């Protein structure tokens, strides 16, 4: 295992995908032309996990860009680092998915998926030892949600022994494009429960609240939200991209984080998140990072971990700092928060330190939690779903594509089962 | 004569191997290019050091060792590092994809693809021996390769070499440096599977070594490099009798006679002294009495447990350096009249002593002071079972909910294998209770 | 006494051979069972995925029949 193949689908998927590539390219010292201009050998040691190396010492993201309309991908191509992507790796239709999961999954998306699979195969066939895949998409639209989950199923068929990882952006009425987002999300979660190994729940609700409440951005834009998302995606992939001992590949991460196969939905978190004004008063230190990363306010899913229990946790620190201090602070936080870690999985919090900090910070921390409190996210979606479904609002958009109600009922039930399962393990005891 | 083949499996086994072989080269005057000026027989011989090193006609002294890992990055460092010329490339064996902290992948899914090649390479070493004594196998309990591949390899070595001796140095997990939540599953699975295939196993508790580094060497946050340098001194103490001659030298196999009273009761406790920094050792000569006393201090044990709360079935003292029997006997007499040393009623109480006169060595840039004399005690104590109890309890906590078990089942294992392994561990714990009870 | 000496050594040989044979057979049984188990796990997964393809066809067929209206 070594190479990861990245896929980004739909508007949200391509927008956060592009930022992810901008951010990590900077971290690895790769410029927009794909040339290396860094100072540390750490930047190149594991560069092939994410980049192909071409002729002329060029590094090309192992990235595939997918959409059912040309607009976003055109903007990516024109954006920063837009020329870094392999032009043949842009696969797009013209008809769009109209914010309709069914069109993405069964109709328009189905017409396009084989040409996408052709590119996946070409990337995968050239891998020395393919680890698996990471997909970026929203669950609230049509393409990322419907076609993205279609792609997942088809890829799994051809690579059944490889790890499937997603960064899945959950919809929120605070940042809302359409009224059917709860339908699209529930149908999508239905797929994710069955067909991915690990999913980062990137919640627009949480991103909005961090921007508005913490960073005091009166009118957060998608740009503001995406800055947080790329900081998080940088953080949760540092163990894969830089030399290290813990969770160094997708499968070892899954083995540490997923005790039951369906419970693979992670709450990501980032520290520090303090406004410039408050930074005047509060020092950036290891204890500050540690307390912040375990606080609800720093989570990228709108769930309070103190309303549930942790099955497993990964904590990754970045920057120059005392290993002794990190260890003491991580012991301290587990002690003070003992009740909130399940007693029947011993030593379930793992800690790593990476020497290279994010751009513009002396140090940072990234949190990955598999917490039963994630049920709060799924319940929020479920409540919005049921309100619409009990009055059959807008179903004709989906039945018009050939689906029947029963499929809605099944996705609903599977997502409600997932919630009950989190609750079961939350309530379990060693005795 | 009697050759010993070392097999270093997975990251821990390999990195500990690096430290051991570097230390052996320094002890024997072998350079990084494998040349040994003091050796006047070119291309072969039957010196004591030849138990661990073969020789080529061009004067290279080559470790009798295979390094194996299921991914390449740890062994790649050996291939490109300071002692790269020491090893023939075929002795360093890697796959592309590791076992992902999963015993099942190490023993079955991935391990099975490379096991025949590894055996072929081991056979090539064995064919060069005129009187092979056995194998020394270095591995973690916690890793997927260290656990699963080691087990598979031990099973296959029993088939291909019969009852030829197989000893283990096994790295027992500690939370300060562990990298997988499932290490207790892997540990129990490999301990169960290897138990009938191993003649003697020296467990090294990473937590014990971590705290010795912190406490006795003043290391704030020990790294694997710190741990492995200490571990190598201990392994060196144990193998010194195989690699050096001497009138008072006693072979490890003779200590083993006393250490293993029943086949399953084959886990000696090692305690090593002195572990001291240069700053503290300076102008301070630690005597035979002082280092011997230190062997009965639990803080110096390589496995955390309390022998004062168990019973002894054997006590062996392996001295190296400037040590004579008169001083050993005196130190032992003092200790007898002052320590919690109770034997079972069916074993003699005399301590078994060996002395190797070659003084201890240290690697440049290390943390240990260079000392004139050192000692490793190997004891067979019922207390070592506490280590199994701790692991067994962690296993039970997770297994009761079948946490993570799907990762193993997915790779073809059955729950039946988990319960069989855990029952065998419960029987081993009971075995250790039973041997300690007085005779009727 | 010579007869006994012969019996002891042939006993030693027999037990060593039996130990080898048992180890060899157990390992063969384990590797076969494991192979069968993992393959069956993979087959089940692919079977589910293939059902999904079946369902997807059904959906597109259903759309086409309702557009014949
Ligand atoms: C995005 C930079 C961007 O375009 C806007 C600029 C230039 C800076 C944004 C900084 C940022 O959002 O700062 C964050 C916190 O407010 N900072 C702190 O809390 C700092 C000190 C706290 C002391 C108690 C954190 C943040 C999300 C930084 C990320 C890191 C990263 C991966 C790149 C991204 C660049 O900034
Ligand atoms: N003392 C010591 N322990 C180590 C070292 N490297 C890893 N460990 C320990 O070994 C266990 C992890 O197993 P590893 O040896 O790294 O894993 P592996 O055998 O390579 O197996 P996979 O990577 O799963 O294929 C943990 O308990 C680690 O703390 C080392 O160099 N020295
Ligand atoms: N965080 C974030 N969310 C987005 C972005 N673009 C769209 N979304 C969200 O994605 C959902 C709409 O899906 P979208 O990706 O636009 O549909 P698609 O083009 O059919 O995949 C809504 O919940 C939006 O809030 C973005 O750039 N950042
Ligand atoms: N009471 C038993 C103890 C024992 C322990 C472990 C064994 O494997 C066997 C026996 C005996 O001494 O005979
Ligand atoms: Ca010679
Ligand atoms: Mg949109
Ligand atoms: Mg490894």
């Amino acid at each position: 295992m070594r190479e990861i193949v990245h896929i980004q689908a739909g508007q949200c998927g391509n927008q956060i995908g592009a930022k992810f590539w901008e951010v990590i390219s900077d971290e690895h010292g790769i410029d927009p032309t794909g040339s290396y201009h860094g100072d540390s050998d750490l930047q190149l040691e594991r560069i092939n996990v994410y980049y192909n190396e071409a002729t002329g010492n060029k590094y090309v993201p192992r990235a595939i860009l997918v959409d059912l309309e040309p607009g976003t991908m055109d903007s990516v191509r024109s954006g920063p680092f837009g020329q870094i992507f392999r032009p043949d790796n842009f696969v797009f239709g013209q008809s769009g998915a109209g914010n309709n999961w069914a069109k993405g999954h069964y109709t328009e998306g189905a017409e396009l998926v084989d040409s996408v699979l052709d590119v996946v195969r070409k990337e995968s066939e050239s891998c020395d030892c393919l680890q698996g895949f990471q997909l970026t998409h929203s669950l609230g639209g049509g393409t990322g949600s419907g076609m993205g989950t279609l792609l997942i199923s088809k890829i799994r068929e051809e690579y059944p022994d490889r790890i499937m990882n997603t960064f899945s952006v959950m919809p929120s009425p605070k940042v809302s494009d359409t009224v059917v987002e709860p339908y699209n999300a529930t149908l999508s979660v239905h797929q994710l429960v069955e067909n991915t190994d690990e999913t980062y729940c990137i919640d627009n609700e949480a991103l909005y609240d961090i921007c508005f409440r913490t960073l005091k951005l009166t009118t957060p834009t998608y740009g503001d939200l995406n800055h947080l998302v790329s900081a998080t995606m940088s953080g949760v992939t540092t163990c894969l991209r830089f030399p290290g001992q813990l969770n160094a590949d997708l499968r070892k991460l899954a083995v540490n984080m997923v005790p039951f196969p369906r419970l693979h939905f992670f709450m990501p978190g980032f520290a520090p998140l303090t406004s410039r004004g408050s930074q005047q008063y509060r020092a950036l230190t290891v204890p500050e990072l540690t307390q912040q990363m375990f606080d609800s306010k720093n989570m990228m899913a709108a769930c309070d971990p103190r309303h549930g229990r942790y099955l497993t946790v990964a904590a990754i620190f970045r920057g120059r700092m005392s290993m002794k201090e990190v260890d003491e602070q991580m012991l301290n936080v587990q002690n003070k928060n003992s009740s909130y870690f399940v007693e029947w999985i011993p030593n379930n919090v793992k800690t790593a330190v990476c020497d290279i900090p994010p751009r513009g910070l002396k140090m940072s921390a990234t949190f990955i939690g598999n917490s039963t409190a994630i049920q709060e996210l799924f319940k929020r979606i479920s409540e919005q779903f049921t309100a619409m479904f009990r009055r059959k609002a807008f179903l004709h958009w989906y039945t018009g594509e050939g689906m029947d109600e029963m499929e809605f009922t099944e996705a609903e039930s599977n997502m409600n089962d997932l919630v009950s399962e989190y609750q079961q393990y939350q309530d379990a005891t060693a005795d | 004569m009697r050759e010993c083949i070392s097999i270093h499996v997975g990251q821990a086994g390999v990195q500990i191997g690096n430290a051991c072989w570097e230390l052996y080269c320094l002890e024997h005057g072998i350079q990084p290019d494998g040349q040994m000026p003091s050796d006047k027989t070119i291309g072969g011989g039957d010196d004591s050091f030849n138990t661990f090193f073969s020789e080529t006609g061009a004067g290279k002294h080559v470790p009798r060792a295979v390094f194996v890992d299921l991914e390449p990055t740890v062994i790649d460092e050996v291939r490109t590092g300071t002692y790269r010329q020491l090893f023939h490339p075929e002795q360093l064996i890697t796959g592309k994809e590791d076992a992902a902290n999963n015993y099942a992948r190490g023993h079955y899914t991935i391990g099975k693809e490379i096991i025949d090649l590894v055996l072929d390479r081991i056979r090539k070493l064995a064919d060069q021996c005129t009187g092979l004594q056995g194998f020394l196998v270095f591995h973690s309990f916690g890793g997927g390769t260290g656990s699963g591949f080691t087990s598979l390899l031990m099973e296959r070595l029993s088939v291909d070499y019969g009852k030829k001796s197989k000893l283990e140095f096994s790295i027992y997990p500690a939370p300060q440096v562990s990298t997988a939540v499932v290490e207790p599953y892997n540990s129990i699975l490999t301990t169960h599977t290897t138990l009938e295939h191993s003649d003697c196993a020296f467990m090294v508790d990473n937590e014990a070594i971590y705290d010795i580094c912190r406490r006795n060497l003043d290391i704030e946050r020990p790294t694997y490099t710190n741990l492995n340098r200490l571990i190598s001194q201990i392994v060196s103490s144990i193998t010194a009798s195989l690699r050096f001659d001497g009138a008072l030298n006693v072979d490890l196999t003779e200590f083993q006679t006393n250490l293993v009273p029943y086949p399953r009761i084959h886990f000696p406790l090692a305690t090593y002294a002195p572990v001291i920094s240069a700053e503290k050792a300076y102008h301070e000569q630690l005597s035979v009495a002082e280092i011997t006393n230190a062997c009965f201090e639990p803080a110096n044990q390589m496995v955390k447990c309390d022998p004062r709360h168990g019973k002894y079935m054997a006590c062996c003292l392996l001295y190296r350096g400037d040590v004579v029997p008169k001083d050993v006997n005196a130190a032992i007499a003092t200790i007898k009249t002052k320590r919690s040393i109770q034997f079972v009623d069916w074993c003699p109480t005399g301590f078994k002593v060996g002395i190797n006169y070659q003084p201890p060595t240290v690697v440049p840039g290390g943390d240990l002071a260079k000392v004139q004399r050192a000692v490793c005690m190997l004891s067979n104590t019922t207390a070592i079972a506490e280590a199994w109890a701790r692991l067994d309890h962690k296993f039970d906590l997770m297994y009761a909910k079948r946490a993570f078990v799907h990762w193993y089942v997915g790779e073809g294992m059955e729950e039946g294998e988990f319960s069989e392994a855990r029952e065998d561990m419960a029987a081993l714990e009971k075995d250790y209770e039973e041997v300690g009870v007085d005779s009727v | 006494k010579r007869e006994h000496e012969r019996e002891v050594i042939q006993k030693a040989i027999e037990e060593n051979n039996n130990f080898i044979k048992m180890a060899k057979e157990k390992l063969a049984q384990k590797m076969e069972s494991n192979k069968e188990n993992r393959e069956a796990h993979l087959a089940a997964m692919l079977e589910r995925l293939q059902e999904k393809d079946k369902h997807a066809e059904e959906v597109r067929k259903n759309k086409e029949l309702k557009e014949e209206a």
